[PDB]
């Protein structure tokens, strides 16, 4: 087998927006974990249910690895049981998560001078998502009790807002990429192996 | 009531935003979470 492609993931030139986060399915390679921890000076680092030092050592089914930008006060939504506007609206772990969360300082990529405004996010939805859900619907969302057929306006805001992302923001504002990588074990053959 | 002031706050987020308070707009979208959360 071939060398997992995780340079395909960690270093993307563009990500997704959160709510429209991207999964990448891993499967059938070796993956050389070491490449990974020293990819970037990486602002958060946290497995669950695993070891992060021994990731070359294990073996799994399938390797997920979910991607997107958020702003860095809003990646510690990013982990089981947590709450918030990313977390309730756009990217939700399960309680039983078994994986790591990566996450680096990306403003010298994903700022601009005048703003950034292709990385968006889910301000408004009635209800939170599930785990591992994804909304990308851009329906109007309806505050009041009068429908909003389509029109925006009082009681009715479009669901989303774009980051706009500038260079000058402090760090809680500037972008951050974020890897989320899930380690499947099903009762099946397990063909991501780490290069030990 | 509670729908207009959540209109003003949504108006002035977006005012912000076309502005170029960017930052401050992304603050006042917290507080939209916020308050919509609130019973």
């Amino acid at each position: 087998t071939n060398l997992c492609p995780f340079d395909e993931v960690f270093n993307a030139t563009r990500f997704a927006s959160v709510y429209a986060w991207n999964r990448k399915r891993i499967s059938n390679c070796v993956a050389d974990y070491s490449v990974l921890y020293n990819f970037a000076p990486f602002s958060a680092f946290k497995c669950y249910g695993v070891s992060p030092t021994k990731l070359n050592d294990l073996c799994f089914t399938n390797v997920y690895a979910d991607s997107f930008v958020i702003r860095g006060n809003e990646v510690s939504q990013i982990a089981p049981g947590q709450t918030g506007n990313i977390a309730d609206y756009n990217y939700k772990l399960p309680d039983d998560f078994t994986g790591c969360v990566i996450a680096w300082n990306s403003n010298k990529l994903d700022s601009k001078v005048g703003g950034n405004y292709n990385y968006l996010y889910r301000l408004f939805r009635k209800s939170n998502l599930k785990p591992f859900e994804r909304d990308i619907s851009t329906e109007i969302y309806q505050a009041g009790n009068k429908p909003c057929n389509g029109v925006a306006g009082f009681n009715c805001y479009f669901p989303l807002r774009s980051y706009g992302f500038r260079p000058t923001y402090g760090v809680g504002h500037q972008p951050y990429r974020v890897v989320v990588l899930s380690f499947e074990l099903l009762h099946a053959p397990a063909t991501v192996c780490g290069s030990n | 009531d509670k729908e207009w002031i959540l209109y003003k706050i949504y108006e002035i987020m977006v005012r912000l935003d076309e502005e170029g308070h960017g930052e401050a707009s992304l603050m006042v979208s917290d507080l939209i979470y916020e308050f919509m959360k609130r019973d």
